[PDB]
């Protein structure tokens, strides 16, 4: 528990609503599995049980706030920003044709929850489209992800 | 658009988190 400033409860609160589908005040097997599904994986039902049981200290079948912080305090794992670099490409390149297709990008919105219109879908593409080839190459992808 | 970094990048940032939560469950 390295979080002693109030401000941090404030931050954590917002975070809770991120996975709380039914805002029941508890994390359940249903909402757990939905979010992972978004990760592009097809976990089996038994996965919901095995995973929840491991974190569920009180054996009540769900994860509450106290059980939440314990993990957050020890969840300081260092992810090399590179881990998501190459991997993020494979997801976008659905058919692995060596290029990022517009149809493939469209699905990305759904994951981020941007609910972009046709206009904005085309707009983003223009930004990376250094040439009127109508497709986004690996080089263009990097230029855009070159944030920090 | 200038500074198109915000639009593109924003989404990248969330994905890092996506799996930050679950890693706790798996434990490597
Ligand atoms: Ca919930
Ligand atoms: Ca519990
Ligand atoms: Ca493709
Ligand atoms: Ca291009």
């Amino acid at each position: 528990a390295d979080q002693l400033t109030e401000e941090q409860i404030a931050e954590f609160k917002e975070a809770f609503s991120l996975f709380d589908k039914d805002g029941d005040g508890t994390i359940t097997t249903k909402e757990l599995g939905t979010v992972m599904r978004s990760l592009g994986q097809n976990p089996t039902e038994a996965e919901l049980q095995d995973m929840i049981n491991e974190v569920d200290a009180d054996g009540n079948g769900t994860i509450d706030f106290p059980e939440f912080l314990t993990m957050m305090a020890r969840k300081m794992k260092d992810t090399d920003s590179e881990e998501e670099i190459r991997e993020a490409f494979r997801v976008f390149d659905k058919d692995g044709n060596g290029y990022i297709s517009a149809a493939e990008l469209r699905h990305v919105m759904t994951n981020l929850g941007e609910k972009l219109t046709d206009e904005e879908v085309d707009e983003m593409i223009r930004e990376a489209d250094i040439d009127g080839d109508g497709q986004v190459n690996y080089e263009e992808f990097v230029q855009m992800m070159t944030a920090k | 658009l200038r500074r198109g970094q915000i639009l593109w990048f924003r989404g990248l940032n969330r994905i890092q988190t996506q799996i930050k939560v679950v890693k706790a469950f798996h434990s490597s």
